[PDB]
RNA sequence: AAACUUUCAACAACGGAUCUCUUGGUUCUCGCAUCGAUGAAGAACGCAGCGAAAUGCGAUACGUAAUGUGAAUUGCAGAAUUCCGUGAAUCAUCGAAUCUUUGAACGCACAUUGCGCCCCUUGGUAUUCCAGGGGGCAUGCCUGUUUGAGCGUCAUUU
RNA sequence: AUAUUGGCGAGAGACCGAUAGCGAACAAGUACAGUGAUGGAAAGAUGAAAAGAACUUUGAAAAGAGAGUGAAAAAGUACGU
RNA sequence: GUCGAAUUUGGGUAUAGGGGCGAAAGACUAAUCGAACCAUCUAGUAGCUGGUUCCUGCCGAAGUUUCCCUCAGGAUAGCAG
RNA sequence: CGUGGAGGUCAGUGACGAAGCCUAGACCGUAAGGUCGGGUCGAACGGCCUCUAGUGCAGAUCUUGGUGGUAGUAGCAAAUAUUCAAAUGAGAACUUUGAAGACUGAAGUGGGGAAAGGUUCCACGUCAACAGCAGUUGGACGUGGGUUAGUCGAUCCUAAGAGAUGGGGAAGCUCCGUUUCAAAGGCCUGAUUUUAUGCAGGCCACCAUCGAAAGGGAAUCCGGUUAAGAUUCCGGAACCUGG
RNA sequence: CUAUCUAGCGAAACCACAGCCAAGGGAACGGGCUUGGCAGAAUCAGCGGGGAAAGAAGACCCUGUUGAGCUUGACUCUAGU
């Protein structure tokens, strides 16, 4: 069965810490039994739940750091995007849509007109 | 090498020509693509000719 | 050798754990074609070359 | 495939070994070693006049 | 003398393992792998060695990051997450 | 043909010198101020054998005139030079054996 | 190993290969509430780490090993 | 692989 | 005359041809543009209740979360509340995470699981020693700041 | 507009049909060789379904003879023909 | 044969292919040396050798001319279809 | 004449048995080859008009695979040498024990290690393959256990030598060189008591790093203990370093 | 100690088919052909006459408009100087 994440996301941080150490104690108490018994598949669920709890904690802290660095340039290299080396190095649409005044005037005066040819 | 009465031929296949042989199997698919591109350009410039 | 590096010892340990026959329940699985372990190594027959 | 039959480093052994002079596969430990190579009459071989 | 007896004197390894290729091709006296070129920055490759390139190039391993690049591209390198439709 | 033995002696692979037991380069003292305006005194502390050299060496000790230090020079010994002997190096030095006029 | 823990007051554990004697000592003190006298580590030939942990005379490894739940 | 040495005879050959 | 030899047939063998199959290849065409210091490709070691591999993954280890579908997985065992439901599944999807030791590999090194330095903190009666925990310390180049050096050099000093 | 034995995704063939076709239809760039660079395989098909032969007997056992499953054991994992 | 030294030897280390090393034998350089090994150019060229896959029917030779660094071959005329 | 495939026809044959294979059984054809019957077998296949080609084998010291005669033959003969009984077992020239006879003969067939190997160590079970006969045994097979260090070593130092940096060459992969034509760094005491560490002084100039399980080197010994570990574990008795 | 016989184990070289001679002719020295002599299962141990026995596409010689090593007032160049 295991624990669910939707019911952990409501909990605080300290509750999760206690949940976590309880679960690791339980996993120890299971790995002392696995050597006596041949089979013990319950252990997978506890491993699974530990992983879920850690994922939740990681997300809770990463979101706090996002809101901390909200509204400013220079946020960290694991919170902002990843997309690709090239696309990160490429011109923004600002930096690419930049024109000279010489060409803006010509674009406003003489743009491609919408013509049609029957009569 | 030279033999009976036949014209002196000048066939330029003493290089590695069989690395550069372009057979145009592409012809029909490419015509299709040309037609579709023309139609696309038309739709983009929808009134224009 | 006896006075050996950890890396060598580690690679040996891996070889040891690998020196096993099949688990005989894999043969019973559906669409199974594995009859035996064909990567099986023995110290007399074939050397690791590490 | 143009590569077909030619993905080997085979060399004839010559004369004095009591074998045909077809190119043969070098090395050891395999079964393929010593086997004929590159030829139409040979297994793993190149077909005669490969289709273009 | 040059055969069977002289092969008994062979107990010193000219090559050991490399930390970039794991192949037992690292020469101890020259400090150079004969497969990977380590510790050169450029992985050793030659185009006369086609089978060799074929044995080490991309795909021959896991592609721990690059498997997913086609998928991220297909979905447009998006961020955020779904919305429980 | 083949590269001959005299041609192979320039790479310096096995034809280099065997220089481990040699005590050092038997150089005279650097020409500073004393040796061109006066003299400076040193003392011979030991005569020793140098491997690959049929002439013995003399470990002459001079003083550094600028720092409290005891820079030691390695001279080729001359016939008659002995331990406890004072060597005088410079322009205004006497014409005796061992001196560096 | 069960002969060791009855007689010599020596617990035998499987340990992370990144761990050392300091960590093992601290961790036995934490998880089992016992004072450790010495630690002796070997790397087994299956690649795992084995720790022999000898406790003080105040405690008895036989009495805490069944508290853990193995004997 | 083998180059046996006994087939080598130059006595009476030349 | 039997045995033996040889020939042919039946049945039995040896062997694995032929025949029929084919989640594979090969070629042709179409379409797209997407690796990496935000740490790539590749390598090593490891992870499953019972796996040596392949495949997958990284001490959250044949996987986590999220979304979707909607009751499986399967070789055995086991679990069942998960079955008119925030929910099975070696499911698909994947936008959030983890991502050992390495590698362009980045503290110095490496035939070593070696040797250091800085910050914050904890314990040991401790700025200095020891240990643990977290975070850091490459090169080259660019822009800028700060601190500087040079009778290179100007002015102003009394 | 042109190129494109690579990569991602698709569609097709008067192509090959397991000594062929890619080296690789399979745990294949594997096993194995080699100091090393490098070299480099073999290996497909039971049957619709394991229903993969309970049980009896001879034998130390493997196995045999019987019986039995199955449309067929002239299909018994040394398995289509 | 020699056996206290121009000795024997381990390990580390250097010397890498027209290069090394050589008390010099063209000796050794991983069973490879009058120029190692690996892969590629490379299916290298060959007037030279060997081989060249079904039936029947009709016709049916030449080993000679001239030329060629030509003489184990080709062009040419001739014989044949 | 035959083969692989393609367009067409025969509304062609076929699980009531396609193709294939065997057949000193039949029929046709000069022949290539075709056809029928029987047996086996199990899923597809053919005649005619045309198209197409990776299209027909006795040879190539052909390729790959498989099999023979040779032939139950050569042969399993170096290292002095075995024998008796019992037990085990289905079974004993070879296993185990015992008794005897022998050898290595301390420049050993002993006891330990270096390299290399890598779990071969040890136990239990066990004999299809391996042990060129055998096998109840084994370095085999299967399942498991097992290697404990402040003092032994690596780690540290330099050797021959290797090799970044600065710089210089080179189209370039990279080469030279290792203190060089470099502005190449860090150590004691403190001084303050916003206070943590700046300024106060002063000192110092080497100028990376790698390179030895046989060189150099801080320090441990006895007794006991395991199936298998020990200068490492237990007991006792010591020592070095750092603080 | 082998060989030898036995129990167990168990290869290889080589092989067109095979294995009695004389002469004849014949690719000028035949196991086969012609003419003659002859000719009776299956075989063991030895032997070394023959099988122009096996081992290797002669290493001597010649040919190749194939090479390489070496030399030199060959032909043509060249690092260096
Ligand atoms: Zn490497």
């Amino acid at each position: 069965a295991g624990v669910k994440a939707y019911e952990l996301r409501t909990k605080s941080k300290e509750q999760l810490a206690s949940q976590l150490v309880d679960l690791k104690k339980e996993l120890a108490e299971l790995k002392v039994q696995k050597l006596s018994r041949p089979s013990l598949p319950k252990i997978k669920t506890v491993r699974k739940s530990i992983a879920c709890v850690l994922t939740v904690i990681n997300e809770q802290q990463r979101e706090a750091v996002r809101q901390l660095y909200k509204g400013k340039k220079y946020q960290p290299k694991d919170l902002r995007a990843k997309k690709t080396r090239a696309l990160r190095r490429a011109l923004t649409k600002f930096e690419a849509s930049q024109v000279t005044e010489k060409q803006r005037k010509k674009q406003i005066a003489f743009p491609q007109r919408k013509y049609a040819i029957k009569a | 090498a030279i033999s009976k009465n036949l014209p002196i031929l000048k066939n330029h296949f003493r290089k590695h020509w069989q690395e550069r042989v372009k057979v145009h199997f592409d012809q029909a698919g490419k015509k299709v693509s040309r037609r579709n591109a023309r139609a696309t350009r038309a739709a983009k410039i929808a009134p224009r000719p | 050798a006896a006075q050996k590096s950890f890396r060598i010892k580690q690679k040996m340990a891996k070889a040891k754990k690998q020196n096993r026959p099949l688990p005989q329940w894999i043969r019973l699985r559906t669409n199974n074609t594995i009859r035996y372990n064909a990567k099986r190594r023995n110290w007399r027959r074939t050397k690791m070359n590490i | 495939s143009e590569k077909a039959g030619h993905q080997t480093s085979a060399e004839s052994w010559g004369t004095g070994r009591a074998v045909a002079r077809i190119p043969r596969v070098g090395g050891g430990g395999t079964g393929r070693s010593g086997q004929g190579a590159f030829g139409n009459m040979c297994r793993g071989g190149r077909m005669f006049a490969p289709t273009k | 003398g040059k055969g069977t007896p002289s092969f008994g004197k062979r107990h010193n390894k000219s090559h050991t393992l490399c930390n970039r290729c794991g192949r037992r091709s690292f020469h101890v006296q020259k400090k150079t792998c004969s497969s990977c070129g380590y510790p050169a920055a450029k992985t050793r490759s030659y185009n006369w060695g086609a089978k060799a390139k074929r044995r080490h190039t991309t795909g021959t391993g896991r592609m721990r990051y690059l498997k997913h690049v086609s998928r991220r591209f297909k979905n447009g390198f998006q961020t955020g997450s779904a919305s429980k439709a | 043909g083949r590269v001959i033995r005299n041609q192979r002696k320039g790479a310096g692979s096995i034809f280099t010198s065997h220089t481990r037991l040699r005590q050092g380069a038997a150089k005279l003292r650097t020409l500073d101020y004393a040796e061109r305006h006066g003299y400076i005194r040193g003392i011979v502390k030991q005569i020793v054998h140098d491997s690959g050299r049929g002439a013995p060496l003399a470990k002459v000790v001079f003083r550094d005139p600028y720092k409290y230090r005891l820079r030691e020079e390695i001279f080729i010994a001359n016939e008659g030079v002995h331990t406890g002997q004072f060597i005088y190096a410079g322009k205004k030095a006497s014409l005796n054996v061992g001196n560096v006029l | 190993a069960m002969k060791k823990v009855e007689d010599g007051n020596i617990l035998v554990f499987q340990v992370s290969m990144k761990a050392n004697k300091y960590q093992i000592k601290k961790a036995v003190k934490e998880l089992y509430e016992v004072d450790v006298l010495k630690v002796n580590t070997l790397v087994r030939p299956n690649g795992t780490k084995k720790a022999y942990v000898r406790l003080t005379a105040d405690y008895d490894a036989l009495d805490i090993a069944n508290r853990i739940g193995y004997i | 692989f083998y180059e046996d040495y006994l087939i080598f005879d130059c006595r009476a050959k030349r």
